[PDB]
């Protein structure tokens, strides 16, 4: 009765980018210090985000995506 | 008689007990040059206000400890505090300083008390004073 | 020390087994094992989960003496100021409690004085010492011979 | 209350008065020492018997001696 | 919303206001107790206190005492309660004799020699009554 | 608690007084005496 | 260095060095000649 | 970068080595009395009192911590070397159920060669109870050369730690701002130390420990098992042992984690072959906690504005009842080392207590549960360590309160409110201590008197008035049903203490259900009473260190002073140090009762031998239930009965234990010289002896003095605790080595 997991497929991808996008939406409206320290080239493509904020929101999106994918694989779809 | 705004304190369980209203209590008053934080002898920190202050404590030792803290732990040294004994009837007895000059420095007009004209080794033997209500130092 | 020597030697004499004391009293482990451990077998069994025999009172007094001897230790080790402050707290608790403020003491409760504390510790100590040894000796001799 | 006595070996260093926490001691003029001052115990009914004055005395033996005696509420230093 | 403050606006007393000591409900409930009520004579105060303190004392010695598995069980509980009430009355009388010596301030009728005597007598009577009524309730097939 | 010695009923009544009555009476008298303010 | 020599000469170092010297003497003697209850 | 250092602040010279007492101004002048010696050894490592600059104190603390790390590394390297050269580990590995572990060999000089008992396999040496052999077997050790290399690496690491201390103090000393980067320190120490350490250990286990232990448990001889690097070099063997290893690292990056289910399980329980935990369960465990700790990192704002701030969180959690709330605590814990020491000591001591109480119920090491001596030794050792650390927290907190507490920065904050209702706290705690002691120890004394009077039906026992721990039984029932019901993917219970089958290895019970009855109720509430009393003593020390109604200026007197005087009726033992001194004894009492309960219950209801039929015969039979309810039962069925193996140890290999047993009973008594007496008597005696030595003109220049009051109390408590703990250690080791 080992928990069921999903092999890689475009659906798992779409879940990954969806989670990353909603994590970006969350981070834009929550982070107190959006741009501090190392910046990134060609700003305003990242909503005025520095390197640290970008990495933080990407990592949070990956964590959300991993949790969501594993939970959904435990149930159907 | 005794005037001064009490320091702003939140209240603690270390304060007075029934002895204050039954036997006596003690009062300490001083002039503060600025509203600043000092330490209650009974536990906790309270702010004292600019101008006159008045505090009720249960023991003379607590009042003198507060006076020592006032004299030592503040750059604008507070040397003007006064300690009184307050009786339940209403009598107020001035205790410290006695004549207005601190006992550490010698001031004229004081009277010697408890001073013996001999040295500690010259006290009488107990056997020579026994069966009388006296002690070798009492003689 | 005196009574231990007398009692062990006379136990050997009365049982006829003088050799046990003779060859076991030269080292302290023989004192610990052949005298104390061996002769407590019947005393501590005065009352058991199974029943009670005539040595039950002596076992109770043995434990009682051990207890009083232990109790003297805290008048002998812990000293006044700790208990004085503790009594201050208890006095606050009594004075601040409703329905207990109607009852007040006549003499202000204070901790025992230093000399009185030493005397009380020595008293509990001596009582425990005497009761413990008396119980052990009586129980051991009564079980062996009496 | 306790008794406090000052003997003629005092050198008038005033350490005992400074060390007293209940303001029992005082400095009075004198002539037996170079400092021309000797300790005194006028307010002896407030003494608790902490022996801080004795600890502060630097003479070969204490020029100030405290003899504990009758115990009052003040002597016990009780707050209740 | 500070709910804990100084005791009756006096910071320098050894107490401070809490929702347990200076609550309106607390004061209302503690002031209506028999020992703290208004207009009660001391003997009536003693009756009211002793009735409860003797009624509740029947509990132990009934399901726990040496006679707890026989027909002499409620009897033993009653006897123990009565003896405890008697010792309590003796202690109360001794305290009243010792505490109030000479000067009898009439500020409080309970804090008075004769007031405490009435309180002790009423406590004895109330303890007797409460213990006996509890015994009557707890018994079966009474003569 | 039951004995075969002569007048075995005596401990039935003597021990309680030595156990309760005498200690309680002595406690009360001493407590009153040591607490009686004044007159010495 | 002078400081090292002074440190080596302090009381604990001397006491422990002498104790190990004595202990080594006793242990070696007891190894090469054990069980000496008396001068036989 | 937030790094800031100072170059060559203190030159490296040997001159100050020749002048002891250089740190103290009062001691560097030169000794006149013997007290100067005792002060020198006492104020050495108190850097806060030596200097007023906080940066210098922090630098000294950093290098001293480097030194303690070097010492611990030397200890570990010594352990590995003595297990590699003077041990039968290679012999024990082939026959673990018939060979006793041993890693200490005794030279035959004066007859101590009798200590070299027969530990099986033809080896003669002292049996060890630390459990190092089981840890090494779990780590994948199979040859003594690997242990020798580990010892060499440990020595190298110790030398590196020493050089690190010398460099980071005498050459490049960090700045104060560097030390106060609590956010950066916490991030690096949660993610870089705990998380990375757990990840590295999980990698080691998966790639080394599991294959070796799987081959070992099957029955393969240690010499046949491939060396650990061969599994990495040739992954064919790894794929053979675990099929999913053929899939490589692809499923990890595609979140197809389930394929790794064969070597990352959630079995729970014990391995039947060895009696330890499953290494796959431990692998997924340490991997999961590694992930959790790395995620717990990246939490505090350090350099890129992306993170929380500790001060904001502290000052934001305030409520109606608490005035200013957690305000000013950040400045307290970033400017005073003593408060940090107190918090860390308390948490660490509780952590080792948790370690002791959890390592016995779920034994993680192979063949450890069946080695009763190792179980008891580990439990008691880490129990004592935890107790000592908790008392140290209680001490250094009072030190902080006396020294580093400043009323100006604490107005209506939680610390001040604590200092305001301290009388209420102490009074209610004193009442609860009295109530607990009365009712519990009165149950004990009541049972004693009922048994002595011949009325066993009036006792507090399972046959008599029950007093059953219904809540503990309910939680045991819940944890027994957890696999499948509330933890569906778990296969067995967390431990068999709650319930289940009896796991037994080599005809010896490894773990069976631990039933709680009336005796367990009484002992657990006795534990509660003792713990609350020790907490009361230490809390009174901490709260009342500044002042009290008796002495209103104790803060000015210091933290370590004997008394205020014979006045006020007597003011003995009022300092916070005296409260620590008093709490040490109560910690000893509580921990002694705890270890006694553990030992007796383990011997009477779990440990024992299982027959081929399945019947379990316990070490002391089922006597705990009907004897541990009276003090006489504790005295007769536990101390007298189980001390036979330590009093009859003379003439055999266990004789040393017997000797040490008596040794303890001596030192304890010796301590009563110092606790029961005072220093004036000894001073007068020294006066007479000084006259004697003066008559012969042999008087010493350093005038001898009797020990100070504080020193006398410290010596008494030290020798007392040493004697008692040594007695208990000898008794426990002899009993546990003599019960098979
Ligand atoms: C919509 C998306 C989605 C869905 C459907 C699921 C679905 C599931 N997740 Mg899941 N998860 C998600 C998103 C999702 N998750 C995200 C975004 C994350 C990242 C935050 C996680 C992280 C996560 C973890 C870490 C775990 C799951 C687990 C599970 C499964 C069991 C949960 C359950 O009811 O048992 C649990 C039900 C209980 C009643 C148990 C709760 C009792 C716990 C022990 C209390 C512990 C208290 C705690 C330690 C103290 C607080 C700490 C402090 C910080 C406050 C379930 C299939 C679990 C799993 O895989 O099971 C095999 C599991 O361990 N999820
Ligand atoms: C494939 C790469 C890609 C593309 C095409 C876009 C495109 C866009 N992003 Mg974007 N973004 C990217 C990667 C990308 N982003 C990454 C990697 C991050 C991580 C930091 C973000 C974070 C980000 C934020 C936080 C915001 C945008 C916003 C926007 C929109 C307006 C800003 C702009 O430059 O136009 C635009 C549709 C903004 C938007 O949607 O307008 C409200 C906005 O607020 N982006
Ligand atoms: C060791 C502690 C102890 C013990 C063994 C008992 C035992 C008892 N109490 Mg009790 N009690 C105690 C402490 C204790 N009490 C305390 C501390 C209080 C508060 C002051 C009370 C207040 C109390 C009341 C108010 C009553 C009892 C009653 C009873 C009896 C029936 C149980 C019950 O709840 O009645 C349940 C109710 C009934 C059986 C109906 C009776 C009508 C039983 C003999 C009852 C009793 O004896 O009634 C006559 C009763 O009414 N108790
Ligand atoms: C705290 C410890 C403790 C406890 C709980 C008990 C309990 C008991 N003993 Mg025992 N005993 C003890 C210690 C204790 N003993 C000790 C130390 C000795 C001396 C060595 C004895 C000697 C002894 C004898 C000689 C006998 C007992 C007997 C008994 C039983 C009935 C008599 C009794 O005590 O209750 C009766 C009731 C009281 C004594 C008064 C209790 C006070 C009340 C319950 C306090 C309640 C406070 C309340 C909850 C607060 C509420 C606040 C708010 C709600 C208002 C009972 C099971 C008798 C028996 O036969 O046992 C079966 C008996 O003959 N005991
Ligand atoms: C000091 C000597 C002494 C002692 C220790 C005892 C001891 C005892 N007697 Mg006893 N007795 C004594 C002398 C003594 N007797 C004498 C001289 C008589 C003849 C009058 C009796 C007649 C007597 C009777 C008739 C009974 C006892 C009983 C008992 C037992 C119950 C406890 C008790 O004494 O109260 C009860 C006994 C008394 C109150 C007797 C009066 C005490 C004597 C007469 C005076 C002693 C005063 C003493 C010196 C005061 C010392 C002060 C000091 C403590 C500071 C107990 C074993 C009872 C018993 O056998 O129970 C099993 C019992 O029924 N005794
Ligand atoms: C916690 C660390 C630790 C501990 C407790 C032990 C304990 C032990 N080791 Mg051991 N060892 C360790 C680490 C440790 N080792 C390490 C790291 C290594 C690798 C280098 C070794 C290598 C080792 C070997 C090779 C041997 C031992 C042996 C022994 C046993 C005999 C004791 C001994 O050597 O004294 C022997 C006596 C002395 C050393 C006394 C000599 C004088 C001393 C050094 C006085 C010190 C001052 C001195 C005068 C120098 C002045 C210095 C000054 C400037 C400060 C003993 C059980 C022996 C053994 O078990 O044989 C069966 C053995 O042969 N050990
Ligand atoms: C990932 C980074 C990292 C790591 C691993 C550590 C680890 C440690 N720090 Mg630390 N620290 C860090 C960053 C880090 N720190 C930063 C950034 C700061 C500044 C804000 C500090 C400031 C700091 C202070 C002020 C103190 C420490 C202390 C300690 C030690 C505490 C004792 C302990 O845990 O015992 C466990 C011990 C070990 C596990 C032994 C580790 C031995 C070395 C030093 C570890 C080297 C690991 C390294 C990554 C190389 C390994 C990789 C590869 C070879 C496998 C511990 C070794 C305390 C101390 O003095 O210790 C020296 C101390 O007081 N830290
Ligand atoms: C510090 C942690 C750590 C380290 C250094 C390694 C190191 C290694 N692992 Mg590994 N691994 C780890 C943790 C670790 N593992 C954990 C926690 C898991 C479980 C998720 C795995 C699961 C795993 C698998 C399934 C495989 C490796 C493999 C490998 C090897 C090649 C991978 C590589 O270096 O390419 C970058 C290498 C020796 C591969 C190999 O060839 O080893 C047999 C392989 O197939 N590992
Ligand atoms: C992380 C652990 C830790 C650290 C870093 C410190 C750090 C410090 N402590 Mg602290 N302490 C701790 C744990 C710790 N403590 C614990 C667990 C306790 C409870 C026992 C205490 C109790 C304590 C007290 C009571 C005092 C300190 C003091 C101090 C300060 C230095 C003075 C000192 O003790 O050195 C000098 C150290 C010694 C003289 C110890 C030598 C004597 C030991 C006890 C002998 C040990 C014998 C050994 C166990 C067995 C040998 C057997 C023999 C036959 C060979 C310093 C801030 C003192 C202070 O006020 O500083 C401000 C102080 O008075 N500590
Ligand atoms: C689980 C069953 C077995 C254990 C049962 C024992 C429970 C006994 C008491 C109930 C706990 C109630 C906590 C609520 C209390 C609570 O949550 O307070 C919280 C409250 C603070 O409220 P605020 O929201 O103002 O707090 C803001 C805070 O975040 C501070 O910044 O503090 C106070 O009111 C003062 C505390 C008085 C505390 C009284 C002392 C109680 C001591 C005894 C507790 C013993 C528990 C021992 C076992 C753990």
């Amino acid at each position: 009765a080992v928990p069921a997991t999903l092999s890689w497929s475009p659906k798992v991808a779409g879940v990954m980018i969806a989670c990353n996008i909603l994590a970006i939406a969350f981070g834009k409206l929550t982070i107190k210090q959006q741009n501090v320290g190392t910046p990134m080239p060609s700003s305003n493509f990242f909503g005025g985000f520095g390197l640290g904020a970008v990495l933080g929101t990407a990592s949070f999106g990956h964590i959300l995506g991993a949790g969501v994918i594993l939970g959904l694989a435990n149930m159907g779809v | 008689e005794l005037s001064g705004q009490p320091p702003k304190f939140g209240g603690s369980t270390g304060g007075l007990l029934s002895k204050a209203n039954r036997e006596e209590k003690y009062a300490i008053t001083w002039t503060s040059a600025s509203e600043q934080v000092f330490e209650m002898p009974t536990g906790g920190a309270a702010i004292m206000n600019e101008g006159e202050n008045l505090l009720y404590l249960a023991r003379k030792e607590q009042c003198l400890a507060l006076g020592t803290q006032l004299r030592t732990k503040f750059k604008p040294k507070i040397q003007d505090y006064k300690i009184y004994r307050v009786y339940p009837s209403g009598e107020v007895q001035y205790l410290h300083p006695a004549d207005g000059v601190f006992p550490e420095k010698v001031n004229e007009g004081r009277e010697a008390q408890g001073t013996k004209t001999r040295r500690i080794g010259q006290n009488p033997e107990p056997v020579t004073i026994k069966f009388s209500g006296k002690a070798p130092y009492e003689v | 020390w005196l009574t231990f020597y007398w009692h062990w030697k006379h136990l050997g004499v009365w049982s006829g087994n003088v050799a046990q004391f003779n060859e076991n009293s030269t080292y302290l482990m023989g004192w610990f094992r052949d005298y104390l451990w061996a002769n407590s077998a019947q005393l501590i069994n005065g009352y058991n989960p199974y029943g009670v025999n005539n040595l039950s009172v002596w076992a109770w007094m043995f434990l009682f003496g051990h207890l009083v001897w232990a109790t003297g230790f805290m008048f002998l080790i812990s000293w006044r100021g700790y208990w004085q402050e503790l009594i201050e707290t208890i006095v606050w608790a009594h004075e601040r409690t409703p329905l207990a403020n109607l009852v007040r003491w006549k003499d202000k409760p204070v901790a025992l004085s230093i000399v009185q504390a030493r005397l009380v510790g020595l008293a509990h100590f001596t009582v425990g010492y005497v009761l413990t040894y008396a119980a052990f000796l009586i129980a051991s001799t009564a079980g062996k011979f009496g | 209350s306790h008794s406090v006595k000052i003997y003629d070996t005092c050198i008038g260093c005033t350490q005992c008065v400074r060390a007293c926490p209940l303001d029992v001691l005082e400095m009075v003029p004198w002539d037996g020492c170079k400092a021309a001052q000797i300790a005194s115990s006028p307010r002896t009914e407030d003494c608790v018997g902490c022996k801080r004055c004795e600890t502060a005395c630097p003479t070969d033996f204490l020029s100030i001696r405290v003899y504990l005696g009758a115990e009052t509420t003040r002597s016990m230093g009780l707050a209740y | 919303n500070q709910v804990v403050q100084a005791y009756n606006g006096d910071p320098f007393v050894g107490h401070l206001s809490t929702p347990i000591s200076d609550s309106a409900f607390t004061r209302t409930f503690i002031g209506n107790l028999p020992a703290y009520r208004k207009g009660l004579s001391p003997i009536l105060r003693g009756l009211e206190v002793g009735m409860a303190h003797g009624y509740f004392l029947i509990g132990p010695w009934t399901l726990l005492g040496p006679l707890r598995d026989s027909e002499y069980q409620y009897i033993g509980g009653l006897i123990g309660a009565l003896a405890l009430i008697l010792v309590a009355t003796a202690a109360l009388s001794s305290y009243g004799l010792v505490t109030f010596q000479g000067e009898q301030g009439s500020g409080d009728t309970l804090q008075t020699a004769d007031g405490w005597s009435q309180f002790a007598a009423g406590f004895f009577v109330g303890g007797m009554g409460g213990a006996f009524v509890a015994y009557f309730l707890l018994e079966n097939l009474s003569v | 608690m039951d004995g075969s010695y002569a007048a075995s009923y005596l401990p039935w009544i003597l021990i309680p007084m030595v156990g309760w009555l005498f200690p309680a009476v002595t406690m009360g008298l001493l407590f009153i005496h040591i607490e009686s303010e004044g007159e010495g | 260095m002078d400081g090292l020599k002074s440190f080596l000469s302090t009381a604990p170092v001397m006491i422990m060095a002498l104790l190990t010297f004595t202990a080594g003497i006793l242990i070696e003697f007891n190894r090469f000649y054990p069980d000496l209850l008396f001068h036989p | 970068a937030k790094v800031s250092v100072d170059n060559n602040p203190v030159p490296t010279s040997f001159e100050k080595w020749g002048k002891p007492g250089h740190f103290d101004r009062t001691l560097a002048r030169g000794p006149k009395t013997t007290t100067w010696i005792w002060n020198l050894h006492a104020n050495a490592h108190d850097f806060d009192s030596q200097t007023s600059d906080l940066e210098d104190v922090s630098r000294k603390i950093f290098s001293a911590h480097f030194g303690h790390l070097a010492v611990v590394f030397v200890w570990l390297s010594g352990m590995y070397f003595h297990g590699a050269k003077f041990s039968n580990y290679e012999g024990w590995l082939a026959d673990p159920t018939h060979i006793k572990p041993s890693a200490q060999v005794v030279w035959p000089i004066v007859g101590q060669g009798i200590l070299n008992g027969d530990v099986g396999g033809g080896f003669h040496g002292i049996q060890i109870t630390s459990g190092l052999f089981y840890l090494w077997r779990a780590s994948g050790f199979t040859d003594s050369y690997q242990l020798y290399c580990t010892a060499i690496g440990g020595l190298v690491m110790a030398a590196l730690m020493l050089f690190a201390g010398w460099f980071h103090y005498h050459v490049k000393a960090p700045k104060l701002e560097w030390f106060q980067n609590v956010e950066s320190m916490m991030n690096h120490h949660l993610a870089g130390l705990l998380g990375l350490g757990s990840l590295g250990w999980a990698g080691h286990q998966i790639h080394v420990s599991m294959p070796i232990n799987k081959l070992l448990d099957a029955g393969v001889a240690p010499k046949d098992i491939p060396l650990p690097h061969e599994f990495i070099l040739e992954p064919s063997k790894m794929a053979e042992l675990y099929p999913s290893f053929a899939q490589g690292l692809t499923p990890f990056f595609t979140l197809n984690w389930g394929v790794y289910s064969d070597f990352l399980t959630f079995k729970g329980g014990l391995n039947p072959v060895t009696g330890g935990l499953w290494l796959s369960d431990t692998a997924h465990h340490h991997l999961a906690i590694a992930v959790l700790f790395i995620i717990a990192g990246h939490m505090y704002r350090t350099n890129w504005g992306i993170g929380h701030s500790m001060k904001e969180i502290l000052e934001a959690h305030k409520g109606p009842f608490t005035g200013e709330g957690h305000k000013g605590l950040y400045e307290i814990l970033t400017t005073s080392w003593h408060a940090q020491l107190a918090i860390n000591l308390a948490l660490l001591g509780s952590l080792t207590i948790i370690v002791a109480q959890h390592m016995y119920a779920m034994p993680p090491y192979p063949y450890q549960a069946i080695d009763y001596a190792t179980q008891l030794s580990l439990f008691t050792h880490h129990m004592w360590i935890g107790g000592f650390l908790i008392v140290g927290a209680g001490a250094h907190g009072a030190i902080f309160m006396v020294r580093d507490y400043d009323p100006a920065k604490n107005v209506n904050n939680l610390l001040d409110r604590m200092l305001r209702h301290r009388d209420a706290i102490i009074s209610h705690l004193n009442w609860v201590c009295i109530f607990l002691g009365f009712h519990s120890f009165g149950l004990y004394i009541h049972n004693d008197t009922m048994r002595a009077l011949g009325r066993p039906q009036d006792m507090f026992s399972d046959t008599a008035i029950q007093l059953q721990p219904i809540f503990a039984q309910w939680v045991q029932h819940l944890h027994t049903l957890a696999p499948g019901a509330t933890a569906p993917n778990a296969l067995a219970t967390a431990s068999y203490a709650f319930g289940g089958e009896t796991i037994a290895v080599a005809g010896k019970v490894a773990m069976m259900p631990i039933t709680l009855g009336t005796a367990d109720f009484m002992v657990h509430h006795i534990h509660a009473f003792t713990i609350h009393v020790t907490a009361l003593i230490l809390l009174k020390g901490v709260l009342y260190a500044r002042s009290s109604r008796l002495v209103p200026d104790k803060a000015n007197l210091g933290f370590r002073f004997p008394c205020d005087g014979p006045g006020r009726g007597g003011t003995c033992q009022v300092s916070g140090w005296d409260h620590v001194f008093l709490g040490l004894f109560w910690m000893y009492n509580s921990l002694s009762i705890v270890i006694f309960h553990f030992s007796w219950k383990m011997q009477s209801d779990v440990w024992g031998t299982v027959s081929p039929d399945g019947s379990v015969t316990h070490v002391t039979l089922g006597n705990f239930a009907q004897s541990a309810i009276t003090i006489n039962g504790w005295l007769r069925d536990f101390l007298w009965a189980q001390a036979a193996n330590v009093i009859n140890s003379y003439g055999s290999a266990l004789s040393a234990y017997g000797i040490m047993f008596l040794a303890g009973h001596f030192v304890f008594a010796f301590s009563l010289m110092f606790l029961f007496s005072g220093r004036g008597y000894w001073q007068e005696l020294i006066e007479s002896i000084v006259w004697a030595h003066n008559k012969l003109n042999v008087a010493p220049a350093i005038q001898p003095r009797a020990l100070s009051i504080i020193q006398g109390r410290a010596v008494g408590v030290a020798h007392y605790l040493l004697g008692g703990i040594v007695t208990t250690w000898a008794f426990f080791l002899a009993r546990s080595l003599s019960i098979g």
